[PDB]
């Protein structure tokens, strides 16, 4: 179920949605990779890979197709 | 077996039962006092630095 | 420095009371503290005095 | 009754002479308990049958001397003799005969104490009694002084607050007339200042 | 050991170095300087003074001095 | 239980005693300082020892240094009143000496006229 | 620096004049290889069940409390005499000793992490495994979801098949590797 | 079991302790400094923790002096960008291969 | 050794000591404050750093209340009369009772770190929200501070919970005293706990708590929920100190004993129930606030049984006993000082008086009556007590009338006048305030200076 999760609507940004004061880098204090991206905000940190992947610096993930890899759990 | 041949049960702390292997770990312990103060005063250093705290004289001069 | 204080009887020394028979009794004659003039310096003279009285308690 | 009846050590017996149970990994010998019960007889089982201590003959003569010299001990020897002694009888019969300890204050030595000192013990009492009887008449006379006493406390206490209850009266008089007859009362006076 | 007998042998029979005594003054006196300092290092970080002049934050007569 | 902790154990005797070559006593450091001044006040007070006795406690002046001694020795209600007098003397000395000559504007008297009138106008 | 730690060794004659004991081994009395012994019989090496051989090197511990009791002198290896009395043992066993004995001193730590790291490992796994893959597609265009919630909302159920291969289709429009990868017919 | 004597004589004469003198107030006011300046246990303890406390900061400050100058210069991706861009004019190529792959 | 020490009594000489040292950078800052506060203008503090008053007074309270007072009440004389009371050879846990008091080395250690490295900025020492949340990073040293010093408290609570399992004789009322605390602190503390964290989200991991549509109230029940019952867990231990100083001194049985013993569990409850006190402005229910104040004005009465019972202690006394000890002197003060601050507690308990006395000089009295005083002079009568046992010297205390006097004249100089100008009103928190107020602020300061230069007369 989860691996083939069907889509939702993106959310409206309403009254009190997505409120932020800082930037998010607990996770990363000295690095701060990924600094507008939620701790596990998937799609926001594939993009933002991309971007550092355009810059010369590796980073890991967000590249195989789901349907092309092992215990992926959404194949036909 | 001999019940008076135990008493290092009670003359020596159990944290030291180990004999010369606890001495030890509490010897190596201690050789990283030295080193972790100056790692800490590093830390003041840094956070006295970032916050501009240096230049407390050169801002007015 | 290990040295097991307790012997292989699991005994250790122990000073006994200061005994003396008499009267067809064995009495034990207790030891009284030194005067506190030697401890203390004063000279244990004009004490005041200070009865002995039960404790103050409220009856009724 | 005790940890849930499983004794906290107990005899085990092997058939095998040279059997290891931590050194062997098989799966065919069968523990045995102290009376020689194989572990595969449950004890619900086990326990309800009869088992009774058989000692050599060669015995019996003794076990009838310790009757004899003891009549009580009689009857537990004679089980025993018989081939009738269960667990529980031997049980019996040890608890049966287990007497405490004595102690002697004879024997103890005593404080030192002149003969003088020893004849006045009556008159310690006696003034161990006055001064109990003493106390016990002070603890009535002074719990009456002293809790009388607290009534003064009560209306010194009632005579200060007083003083602010006329006060605050008189206060409220005195507001009942500010805005009704008060010139430091004004109406239609101040003015607002206006932004800066 | 009689000498082992009472905690903190040395002090409680009056035998002990003064400087362990100094030591834990001069360290109460090192947490007071905790206010202290940082009051003074503040004051001149923002204003370009240690201390302040009383009244020198308000209108000042001509003479105040 | 055999071979534990003891519940009581004697002392061994204590070191032996240590001379001087001329055979002087060595003597040890002893924080009880006997204390150079003119004052020879004792002071005693009865004391609880315990539930059924007392100790008659004594205060020597030797014991105390001299601004003790002073102090100690004068009746408590001629100092107490006058310390307590000086301690808030010095203390106002001491809050004044960082505003000697400071004169702000609003305590002259023109400003505390303009104040009179505000609360005239406002009924303050 | 003493003749222990040039060879070491465990229960041997003449301790005390060696100078040390090296072996941290309690016990021992066992007549076979893994059968009931004396003492705990604990060490880093040769001891316990052989995985490789399947066989006990060591009995089960003998412990000294109510379950077991003392061991017989005959078997004791460890002589409290020998083992304290540490005035000067930095010298007598060296550098490298003193290195060997703070971890030699941490069996215990050791024995927790053998046992705690292998589960964490397989943790770990699953967060490898799954960072890899491309993300799912969480959300899509609110309206568009609104014109065809039927479909959407209720497909997986309805036919889970159809609706993973149709997923696939979408994660490979929005990624732009459509023409470079082949779907599986449902 | 060890025998001991009632008394020992020292060899030395010299009575170096007994009773405090008495002191005032402000005794410790130069008591204290000259303990620490004259002596030796007190000089000596203060030098080496000194010295080490120091001799371990080196190490430390040279390394995070040298790592706050590059988290100034900006993350780890803008300087692989750098030297990136700087590639790409030394080549005059738009588009290079990343580091570590071929054309 | 030093460090290494497990001796329980050991550990509370140290509790003692540190509490002292810690008190030293306190007492510099309650004089910074009262300096400040002499006239209106700037004195001692810039406006431009007018950010350091902030933290000035934040700091004072914390550092008072988590790291002199409790220590001094709950860690010091606990920890070396306790397990002598319950006649044990030591504490249960001699492990733990080394690590607590390193524990609290170690975050006082932090939190004065960050005043010399960290902006200091202030949020009061309840670290409301937003303003909490909003704050530089001394604010989050001073969390970090926090939660260790809870894990200390508990740890040591646990400690002294296992003295019923040992206890050889009778649990007497002082005992009981530790106890109740000891409950009061593990059913508080890991409530802080929860809130602290939530503290620390919104600072550190982006949460959304305390920004509209989250309510900042919540933080003010989670807070007060341990608030009050700790300045119970700080004065009970004061109450068990000035039941055995009386009883011993005068020579009497506690009179009333279960009675005292169950108006300690008593007040325990009570104080677990009673915290939105703290909030009547904020505009909660009428209903609510008529519980709460109706629960607060309850409390008055295991209160007020416990006064009474001492003062029937000290009634009767033998007269040829002196009775100028200072241990005495500060043990009847206490209960003359305590019977001023719980009065005026009561009429800020009364909610509609409270709009009027809700954050002025009049709360500060109130607390400072309790705890400057009654509590500070109640760790002292109690280390005078015991300084036959805990064999201190080099202090002339133990028979000093001066001190004793100068000491209250001049404590009750800096916080009468604070009560006056709760009515004036004069804020708290605030270093500028009126021209009009400087006369009352004035004496108080004059008061704060002389009782500095008392507490130089006893070495
Ligand atoms: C030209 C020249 C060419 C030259 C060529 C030369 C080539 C040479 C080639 C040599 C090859 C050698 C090969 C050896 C193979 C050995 C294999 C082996 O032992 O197998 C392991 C072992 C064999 O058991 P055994 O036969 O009893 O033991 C044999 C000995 O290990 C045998 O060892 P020993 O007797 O010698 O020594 C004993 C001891 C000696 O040990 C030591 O010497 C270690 C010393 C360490 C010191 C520690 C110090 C600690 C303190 C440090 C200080 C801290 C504080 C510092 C702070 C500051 C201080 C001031 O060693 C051990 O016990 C090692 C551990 C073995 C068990 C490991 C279990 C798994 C652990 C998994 C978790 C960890 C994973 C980490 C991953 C890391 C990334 C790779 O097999 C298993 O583990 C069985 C696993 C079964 C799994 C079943 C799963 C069931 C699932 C069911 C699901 C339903
Ligand atoms: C609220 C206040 C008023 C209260 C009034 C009411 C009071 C009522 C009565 C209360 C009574 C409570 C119960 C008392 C029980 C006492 C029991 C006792 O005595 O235990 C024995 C215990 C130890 O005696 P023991 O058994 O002989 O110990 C032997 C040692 O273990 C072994 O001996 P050792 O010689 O081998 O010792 C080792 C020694 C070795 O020592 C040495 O070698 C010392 C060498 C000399 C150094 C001297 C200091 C140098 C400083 C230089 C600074 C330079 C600044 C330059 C600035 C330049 C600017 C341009 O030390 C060390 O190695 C470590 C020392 C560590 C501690 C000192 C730390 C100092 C501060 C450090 C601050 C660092 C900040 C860093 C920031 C970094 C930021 C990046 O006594 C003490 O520790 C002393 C206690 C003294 C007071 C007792 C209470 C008396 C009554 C109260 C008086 C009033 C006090 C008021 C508070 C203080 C005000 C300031
Ligand atoms: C490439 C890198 C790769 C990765 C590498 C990773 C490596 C990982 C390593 C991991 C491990 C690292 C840590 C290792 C720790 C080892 C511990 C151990 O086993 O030690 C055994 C070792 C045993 O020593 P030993 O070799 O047998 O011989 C020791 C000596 O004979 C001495 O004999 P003792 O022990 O009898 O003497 C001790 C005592 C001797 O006593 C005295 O010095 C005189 C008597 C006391 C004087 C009055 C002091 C004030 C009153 C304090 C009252 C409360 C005391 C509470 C109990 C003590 C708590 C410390 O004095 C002291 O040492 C301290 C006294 C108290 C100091 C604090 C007092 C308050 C000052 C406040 C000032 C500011 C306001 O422990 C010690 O004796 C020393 C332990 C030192 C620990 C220091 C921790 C300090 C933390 C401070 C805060 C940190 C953050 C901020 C720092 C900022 C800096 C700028
Ligand atoms: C140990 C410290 C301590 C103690 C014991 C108390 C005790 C009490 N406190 Fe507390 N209080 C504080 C410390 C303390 N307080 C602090 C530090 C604050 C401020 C925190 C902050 O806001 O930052 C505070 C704040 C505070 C407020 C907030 C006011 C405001 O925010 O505007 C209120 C009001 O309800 C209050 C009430 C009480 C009451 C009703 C008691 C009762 O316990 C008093 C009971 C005692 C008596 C009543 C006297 C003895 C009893 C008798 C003599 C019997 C006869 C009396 C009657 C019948 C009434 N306190
Ligand atoms: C128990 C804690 C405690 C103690 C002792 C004190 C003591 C004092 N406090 Fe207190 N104070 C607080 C807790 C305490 N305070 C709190 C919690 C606040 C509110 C914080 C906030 O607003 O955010 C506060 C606020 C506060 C303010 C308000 C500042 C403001 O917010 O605007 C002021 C100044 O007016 C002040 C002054 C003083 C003074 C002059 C003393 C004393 O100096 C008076 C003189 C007494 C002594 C100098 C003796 C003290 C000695 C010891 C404490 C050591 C005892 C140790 C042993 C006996 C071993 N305090
Ligand atoms: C010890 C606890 C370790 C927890 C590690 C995992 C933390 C974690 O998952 O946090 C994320 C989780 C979900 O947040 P989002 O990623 O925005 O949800 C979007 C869903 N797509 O919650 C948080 O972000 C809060 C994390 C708080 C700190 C956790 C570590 C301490
Ligand atoms: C002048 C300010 C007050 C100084 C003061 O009283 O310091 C006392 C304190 C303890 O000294 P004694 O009590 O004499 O202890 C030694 C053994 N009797 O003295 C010191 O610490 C001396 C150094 C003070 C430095 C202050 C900065
Ligand atoms: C982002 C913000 C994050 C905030 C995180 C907050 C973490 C809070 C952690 C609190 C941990 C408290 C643990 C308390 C454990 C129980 C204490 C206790 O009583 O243990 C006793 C028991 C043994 O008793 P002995 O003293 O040896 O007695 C000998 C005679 N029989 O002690 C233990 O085994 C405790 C071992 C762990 C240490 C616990 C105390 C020290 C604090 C540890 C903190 C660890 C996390 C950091
Ligand atoms: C000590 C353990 C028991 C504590 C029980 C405390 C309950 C006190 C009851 C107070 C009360 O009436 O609650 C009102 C009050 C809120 O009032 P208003 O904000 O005005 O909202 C009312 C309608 N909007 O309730 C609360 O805040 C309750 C807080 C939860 C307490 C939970 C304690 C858990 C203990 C384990
Ligand atoms: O807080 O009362
Ligand atoms: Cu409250
Ligand atoms: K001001």
């Amino acid at each position: 179920h989860q691996g083939t999760k069907p889509p939702r609507p993106v959310s409206l940004e309403s009254r009190f949605m997505n409120q932020r004061r800082y930037d998010f880098t607990w996770m990363h204090p000295q690095d701060k990779f990924c600094s507008e991206c939620r701790p596990v905000e998937l799609e926001c940190k594939k993009m933002c890979f991309d971007r550092y992947r355009s810059m010369d610096y590796r980073m890991y993930g967000f590249q195989r197709p789901r349907i092309q890899t092992y215990y992926s759990f959404s194949t036909c | 077996i001999d019940p008076t041949k135990n008493q290092w049960r009670w003359c020596v702390d159990p944290a030291w039962y180990g004999g010369m292997r606890d001495k030890a770990n509490m010897d190596m312990y201690r050789l990283m006092v030295y080193p972790f103060f100056g790692y800490a005063l590093l830390y003041l250093h840094s956070r006295f630095k970032q916050n501009d705290k240096y230049n407390v004289f050169a801002k007015w001069r | 420095h290990y040295h097991p204080p307790i012997d292989k009887k699991g005994q250790v020394y122990v000073k006994g009371p200061n005994t003396v028979i008499e009267r067809g009794q064995t009495w034990i004659k207790g030891y009284e503290l030194p005067s506190m003039e030697y401890t203390y310096g004063p000279k244990q003279e004009d004490i005041p005095f200070y009865p002995r009285v039960k404790l103050n308690v409220w009856g009724n | 009754a005790y940890n849930g009846g499983y004794p906290f050590h107990y005899v085990v017996q092997y058939d095998d002479p040279n059997y290891d149970c931590e050194a062997d990994f098989e799966f065919e010998e069968i523990p045995r308990d102290e009376f020689g019960v194989p572990a595969h007889i449950p004890p619900e089982l086990s326990t309800q049958i009869r088992h009774t201590y058989y000692v050599p003959p060669q015995y019996y003569p003794f076990l009838k001397k310790l009757g004899e010299d003891t009549p009580e001990l009689k009857p537990y020897t004679d089980k025993l003799i018989m081939g009738d002694m269960t667990y529980d009888d031997y049980e019996e019969m040890f608890y049966k005969f287990a007497k405490p300890l004595k102690i002697y204050r004879s024997r103890l030595p005593l404080p030192y104490r002149t003969d003088e000192e020893i004849s006045q013990e009556k008159y310690v009492n006696w003034c161990g009694r006055w001064y109990s009887y003493r106390q016990r008449l002070q603890g009535d006379y002074y719990s009456r002084h002293y809790f009388r006493d607290w009534l003064i406390g009560v209306m010194l206490g009632m005579y200060l607050g007083n003083l602010c209850v006329q006060q605050h009266r008189q206060y409220r008089v005195d507001m009942k007339l500010f805005y009704l007859e008060a010139p430091e009362h004004k109406i239609n006076w101040v003015k607002p200042r206006g932004d800066l | 050991n009689l000498e082992d007998h009472f905690d903190l042998a040395e002090y409680m029979m009056k035998m002990h170095n003064p400087m362990s005594e100094y030591l834990y003054w001069i360290a109460g006196f090192v947490s007071g300087l905790h206010g202290i300092l940082p009051l003074l290092h503040s004051n001149y970080y923002f204003s370009g003074m240690f201390l302040p002049r009383d009244n020198d934050n308000t209108q000042l007569c001509d003479d105040s001095w | 239980r055999i071979g534990g902790p003891p519940v009581f154990m004697q002392f061994p005797p204590p070191p032996p005693k240590e001379y001087l070559a001329d055979g002087t006593p060595k003597t040890y450091p002893l924080h009880q300082p006997v204390f150079d001044h003119g004052y020879t006040w004792e002071h005693w007070y009865m004391t609880n020892a315990g539930v059924f006795h007392t100790v008659y406690y004594g205060e020597f002046a030797k014991d105390f240094p001299w601004r003790w001694g002073f102090v100690a020795e004068k009746p408590f209600w001629v100092g107490a009143p006058i310390l307590v007098l000086g301690v808030l003397c010095l203390g106002h000395i001491i809050q004044t000496m960082g505003q000697i000559g400071v004169r702000p504007k609003r305590y002259t008297p023109e400003w505390v006229e303009a104040t009179k009138e505000r609360e005239r106008a406002e009924n303050t | 620096g003493c003749e222990a730690v040039k060879n070491p060794l465990i229960g041997g004659p003449n301790q005390k004049a060696r100078g040390a004991i090296t072996s941290g081994f309690a016990g021992g009395g066992a007549k076979r290889l893994g059968g009931k012994g004396y003492g705990i019989m604990a060490d880093w090496c040769d001891h316990g069940y052989s995985f490789t051989k399947g066989q006990a090197i060591t009995g089960m511990p003998h412990w000294p409390l109510w379950c077991g009791g003392g061991v017989p002198d005959k078997f004791i290896k460890i002589d409290p005499d020998v083992h304290f009395n540490l005035q000067g043992y930095r010298e007598r066993i060296g550098w490298y000793g003193f290195f060997t004995a703070f971890l030699q001193a941490n069996y215990h730590a050791f024995v927790y992490f053998v046992r705690f790291i292998p589960i964490n490992i397989a943790i770990f796994w699953i967060y490898v495994n799954e960072r890899q893959r491309e993300p799912q597609e969480n959300v899509m265009d609110h309206e568009e979801f609104f014109r065809d919630f039927d479909s959407i909302y209720l497909g997986q159920v309805f036919d889970h098949h159809r609706f993973a291969e149709w997923l696939a289709r979408r994660r490979a429009v929005k990624w732009g590797y459509a023409d470079q990868i082949h779907i599986p017919p449902v | 079991g060890r025998e001991l004597p009632e008394y020992v004589v020292l060899p030395h004469n010299q009575q170096r302790y007994g009773r405090d003198k008495s002191y005032s107030y402000f005794t410790c006011l130069w008591h204290f400094p000259k303990m620490v300046f004259t002596e030796k246990w007190c000089y000596t303890n203060i030098m080496w923790f000194v010295f080490w406390t120091g001799f371990w900061f080196i190490p430390n400050y040279i390394w995070w002096e040298r790592r706050y100058a590059y988290q100034k210069a900006g993350f780890h991706w803008e300087h692989t960008n750098r030297k990136l861009q700087a590639r790409k004019e030394a080549l005059g190529m738009d588009k290079v291969p990343a580091s570590g792959m071929d054309w | 050794f030093y460090i290494l020490v497990n001796n329980n009594k050991r550990i509370g000489i140290y509790y003692i000591k540190l509490s002292i040292i810690i008190g030293i950078l306190g007492i510099v800052l309650s004089y910074i404050i009262r300096v400040e506060l002499y006239n209106s203008g700037n004195r001692i503090i810039k406006y431009d750093n007018v950010n350091y008053y902030n933290m000035v007074i934040t700091l004072h309270g914390l550092l008072m209340i988590f790291y002199i007072i409790m220590p001094g009440l709950y860690g010091g004389i606990p920890l070396y009369i306790l397990p002598i009371l319950s006649v044990i050879t030591d504490i249960v846990l001699p492990r733990i009772n080394n690590i607590s008091i390193i524990i609290v080395l170690i975050s006082y250690i932090v939190v004065i770190n960050s005043i010399v490295i960290e902006y200091n900025i202030g949020t009061g020492w309840t670290l409301y929200p937003p303003l909490s949340i909003i704050g530089t990073v001394i604010v989050n040293m001073i969390l970090y501070g926090l939660i260790i010093i809870g894990i200390s408290s508990i740890i040591s609570a646990i400690n002294f919970m296992n003295i019923l399992i040992v206890i050889d004789g009778i649990i007497y009322v002082y005992i009981w005293s530790i106890i109740i605390t000891s409950v009061l602190l593990i059913i508080s503390l890991p409530i802080l706990n929860g809130i602290l964290l939530m503290i620390l989200s919104d600072i550190y991991f982006n949460s959304i708590y305390f920004i509209l549509n989250g309510d900042v109230v919540l933080y003010q029940h989670l807070f007060w929920y341990f608030g009050h019952p700790e300045v119970y867990i700080l004065i009970l231990p004061a109450f068990g100190i000035i039941s055995i100083i009386l009883s011993v001194l005068n020579n009497k049985i506690i009179f009333g004993m279960k009675s005292m013993i169950l108006a300690i569990i008593m007040i325990s409850i009570l104080g677990s129930i009673v915290w939105a006190h703290h909030i009547y402005t904020v505009g909660l229910e009428l209903d609510t606030k008529i519980y709460f104040n109706n629960l607060t004005l309850i409390i008055s009465i295991p209160t007020g049984n416990k006064i009474y019972n001492w003062i029937i202690l000290y009634i009767g006394s033998y007269n040829i006993l002196y009775n100028g000890y200072q241990s005495l002197i500060f043990s009847i003060m206490f209960i003359i000082i305590f019977i001023i601050g719980g009065i005026t507690g009561i009429i800020i308990s009364i909610d509609i008086i409270d709009i009027g006395l809700h954050d002025t000089y009049y709360i500060v009295s109130h607390f400072h009556y309790i705890l400057s005083i009654g509590a500070v002079i109640s760790l002292l009568a109690g280390i005078l007590l015991l300084k036959d046992i805990i064999g201190y010297y080099n202090v002339i205390i133990k028979i000093n009338k001066y001190f004793g006097l100068l000491l209250f004249i001049n404590i009750n100089i800096i916080f009468t006048p604070q009560f006056i100008i709760g009515f004036n009103v004069m804020p708290r928190r605030i270093l500028e305030y009126s021209d009009n107020i400087i006369v009352w602020n004035l004496i108080s300061s004059i008061g704060s200076i002389s009782t500095i230069l008392i507490l130089l007369s006893i070495f």
